[PDB]
């Protein structure tokens, strides 16, 4: 029971961590873009002074 | 597969707000200069009656 | 024993080529990858000059 | 400001456009931690890797 | 001649595939890509010449 | 034996995380530095006509 | 009166056109972050780097 | 060896961004002031027609 | 053999460690100098205010 217990534990979370990483990859396009425009937005604010 | 189609579909339609804000300002501010240019045309008409 | 061995395939040029199976997969796939592989710089070159 | 230049402001964007995408792509390689990401980026490396 | 990956890189690109084929003479795939990069290299020369 | 293949496997594929990270940073921020430089020049270009 | 006035704006027109250029070449160089950008700019530098 | 060479050749081509802007600072305003000044020529003759 | 192998093993890492250290020290010049360029242009942001 303990032996099987780990068998699905380790795999299931090896996944949940790993397929999360692909989300991180796509999360990066968001981060880059949101960073980019926010910096751009602040640049527009620099003109508003 | 689902992850990638999402990306692909976005890439087809993607626009950057920075460029749009950037280009807008030039289009914006160039268009304003055109307004001043047009107002100059009014100032041309203003001068016909010296 | 076969899975170790260089097995022969009769090809579209008729050729009887001696290969492992997954190596065949590699020749087929890598060759296809080579298509876009070269084109990358090639298109960029035309991209660059056109700009 | 007729054959070469006017694109400059237009292209200043395209300069950014190309750079930002590539850098994102490179950041992904860093995030991936791999030298390459596509079969055709270096197939010889990729195929022997296979 | 301006840090371009065209002629300057393209010639050296052959030697890389050449080197890979030298490192993996067994691997016919190198021959294919090596030759493919070759005919790619000459065409660039041919096109610029034309 | 397998560990060597894994070692070779790792040697072949994994990027130099540090070198690329800072090299990417190297190119990236200089690109970003240029990005603002482009923006400022827009204001600097557009202001003169008043 | 006409003539001496005529000369003056014609020069400023040229002077106006000169400045916008000077401003740009700085910009493109900033885009690169490099001293120079074309073979003829310093054939020694570029072609040596070859 | 190659690493050292990479650094050395980089010294040959690379440039800082700061001065280019600092140089841009003086010209850009002088560019405007010159343009602003040139206008006055019209206004002086303008105030004459009064 | 183990100790001989162990010594050889260690050899690959001190070299590997050193070799990047050569790069790590190299990068530090860019890290400080180039970010300073970033800090300057940030100082230019502060100047624009």
């Amino acid at each position: 029971s303990k032996d099987s217990t780990q068998a699905m534990i380790d795999t299931r979370y090896d996944t949940m961590a790993n397929q999360w990483l692909q989300y991180e990859s796509i999360l990066n396009k968001l981060n880059q873009q949101l960073n980019t425009v926010t910096n751009m937005i602040n640049a527009a604010n620099n003109s508003n002074n | 597969l689902s992850v990638n189609v999402q990306s692909i579909k976005s890439n087809v339609i993607d626009v950057d707000y920075g460029e749009a804000m950037m280009n807008l300002m030039q289009v914006q501010l160039a268009y304003q200069a055109s307004l001043k240019a047009s107002t100059t045309i009014s100032q041309l008409s203003l001068l016909n009656y010296m | 024993q076969l899975q170790y061995d260089k097995v022969n395939f009769y090809n579209e040029d008729g050729t009887i080529d001696n290969l492992t199976m997954e190596e065949y997969y590699r020749k087929l796939t890598g060759k296809i990858a080579s298509d876009g592989e070269n084109n990358n710089v090639v298109n960029s070159s035309n991209e660059t000059l056109y700009n | 400001m007729r054959i070469t230049n006017k694109l400059n402001f237009t292209n200043s964007v395209n300069n950014s456009m190309g750079g930002q995408s590539a850098l994102y792509q490179i950041s992904q390689q860093l995030a991936s931690g791999l030298k390459i990401q596509n079969s055709y980026e270096d197939a010889s490396t990729y195929i022997d890797n296979t | 001649d301006l840090q371009n990956t065209g002629i300057l890189q393209d010639l050296e690109n052959y030697n890389k595939a050449w080197n890979d084929f030298a490192s993996n003479p067994n691997e016919n795939a190198t021959k294919i890509a090596l030759v493919k990069a070759s005919q790619t290299l000459t065409e660039s020369v041919n096109n610029t010449f034309a």
